[PDB]
Order: structure tokens, then C-alpha cells, then sequence
């Protein structure tokens, strides 16, 4: 254990901001099931944590694309390296919940 | 210094005291 | 945008390992509903990403506890600072899925 | 340099080639 953490630090580090998060390829690309991806996930900068109030929601305000190298494989066939671009979050912000 | 405590902004100490 | 990321880097950084992840307090403590926590979430080192095969699963092998400072606030009442301990993941590893 | 490609281990280049 690292003892009791400082209050001001828990809020600053937890407040809705862009943090390193791994996203599943199968979750973003639902039309790619026959080609096993290696790796099956990719690291993307997304917004995570919580808001200041219960009636708010941590969501992104800006976006961007990032190309990556993925090895697509298929049973009883072969393998191959391809270029895949994913969407990331550039800016984060809290806003009142809708649905 | 007055009342510029935005709900969707870094609620400093003063804002936390008067939430 | 930056450019096409290196393959060896996407796998080494995406492979099931301990990464900074924010956990919701309400998700861990389902009994504390009458006392709103500030912040409502806390940063904990958990395992995230994906495994080498589809039949595997990224899960932790070891654990630990971490104390943090949280401000419990109740409607029409007052506020107070308390000590809360959360569970984190020390070691991560991939194993065949069960359910 | 043989066949020690563990499924739950860092699959190096050689392991990726012969998956």
C-alpha cells in the first residue's frame, strides 16, 4: 500500500480529462469478424473518469484519427499487415446528461 | 474572488467549500 | 494526426498489462448512495487491453489495497473528509475463458 | 530457437510468423 493519497491529487487526476485507454477493434469495426486482428486492441487517448456533479457526463468535445499497423489473419488461409485508422478524443468536457 | 465557480470547471478549494 | 504507428509498439503497449484506469466509487461501493462522494471516481492501476488469442481473457493474478481521501456530502446536511480503501491490480495475465 | 511460443506469453517475431 502507498498510504492515504492527497485529496487535491485524487480530484485533479480523476477529473474528466484525456487519458491512455485501450479500445477493442471488434467494438469499433463490427463488419470485420472473418479476419482475426493481431493485436485485437489498440491504445487510444480517450476521456475517462467522472464529472463534478451527478447530473453531468464526461464526453469529448473534439476528435481526430490515428493510423496503426494491424496483422489480419484468417483460418485455413494466411496473414497480412494492413493500415487501420481509429478515432481518438482530443478535448474533453462535462455537460448535463440527456438520455 | 467572487462567484465564478463553473460546474463543468476545475472546482478549486473555495468552490468546494461552497458547493 | 501523427502517422502510422509501429506494429511492435501497438502490441507491446496494448498487451494485457497494468495501466492507469479510473474506477467509479458507486460501482465498487453499491451501499453508499445517500452520501455523494467528491470526487465520485478514483484512479487505480488495473489491467486493460486484450490477449494473444480470442479464447483468452485479460484478468489480474495479484491484488492490493489503496487508501484515498474522499469528501462525503449529503443533501440539506453538511460535508466531511473520510478515508476510503480501494482494491487494485498488481499483476496481470491471460488465461482461457470460462463463462 | 525451437518451439517455446507460449500462448499467454509475449509472442515475439518468430512466434508471430508461425502462429
Amino acid at each position: 500500500h502507498h498510504e492515504v493519497v492527497k485529496f487535491m491529487d485524487v480530484y485533479q487526476r480523476s477529473y474528466c480529462h484525456p487519458i491512455e485507454t485501450l479500445v477493442d477493434i471488434f467494438q469499433e469495426y463490427p463488419d470485420e469478424i472473418e479476419y482475426i486482428f493481431k493485436p485485437s486492441c489498440v491504445p487510444l487517448m480517450r476521456c475517462g473518469g467522472c464529472c463534478n456533479d451527478e447530473g453531468l457526463e464526461c464526453v469529448p468535445t473534439e476528435e481526430s484519427n490515428i493510423t496503426m499497423q494491424i496483422m489480419r489473419i484468417k483460418p485455413h488461409q494466411g496473414q497480412h499487415i494492413g493500415e487501420m485508422s481509429f478515432l481518438q478524443h482530443n478535448k474533453c468536457e462535462c455537460r448535463p446528461k440527456k438520455d | 474572488g467572487g462567484n465564478e465557480c463553473d460546474i463543468a470547471r476545475m472546482w478549486e478549494w473555495e468552490c468546494f467549500e461552497r458547493l
